[PDB]
């Protein structure tokens, strides 16, 4: 799944 | 399963701290959250964000990674909370279908490491972690363990921390 999967997760999706 | 996030009480907020020195590029070396993590996955590579401090104290945060064959970039504002080391997502109310967090940075050393919790509710739904930032890429065993030890503190089996892969790709 996500490239960005720490900190404020989902923020971008 | 879904592990219930920590009370405010057990996650210490770093004492004395600096926004001008918390500043800079950090690369994400560890993660521990509440979120599922299944054995049949790819390895979650290691990404880098970029907290820029502005003048009037809130953070441009700008992360960067490698996703299969681009670069991709993720970019927002962290504002200051209720105390210095603490920051909200975002300037102004919660835009229509919107993302919140809280942001409590629990440990630094500036020039080295930090350890930050957060907190994230999208489309209602909650989870938190707590990250482990770097200046450089190298995780070393100790500081492993001590995340490791501080993790379970806050409630979560071994089996939800990651210390995500080092790449080049990106992030350098």
């Amino acid at each position: 799944k996500l490239v960005f999967f720490a900190e404020d997760v989902g923020s971008n999706k | 399963d879904l592990i219930p996030a920590p009370p405010l009480s057990k996650v210490p907020l770093q004492q004395n701290f600096q926004d001008n020195q918390f500043h800079g590029k950090w690369y994400v070396v560890g993660v521990a959250g509440n979120k599922s993590l299944r054995e049949d996955k790819d390895p979650w590579k290691m990404y880098a964000t970029i907290y820029e401090l502005k003048e009037d104290k809130s953070y441009n945060v700008t992360s960067v990674g490698f996703g299969t064959k681009k670069c991709h970039y993720k970019i927002r504002t962290f504002v200051p909370g209720s105390q210095p080391g603490e920051f909200t997502l975002g300037r102004i109310k919660s835009r229509p279908g919107r993302t919140s967090a809280l942001v409590r940075v629990v440990s630094t050393n500036y020039n080295q490491h930090a350890m930050v919790f957060f907190k994230v509710v999208q489309q209602n739904r909650e989870s938190f972690n707590i990250t482990l930032y770097g200046r450089t890429k190298e995780l070393t065993s100790e500081l492993k363990e001590n995340f490791i030890r501080f993790s379970k503190s806050l409630g979560l089996p071994e089996n939800h921390i990651v210390f995500p892969v080092p790449i080049d790709q990106c992030i350098d």
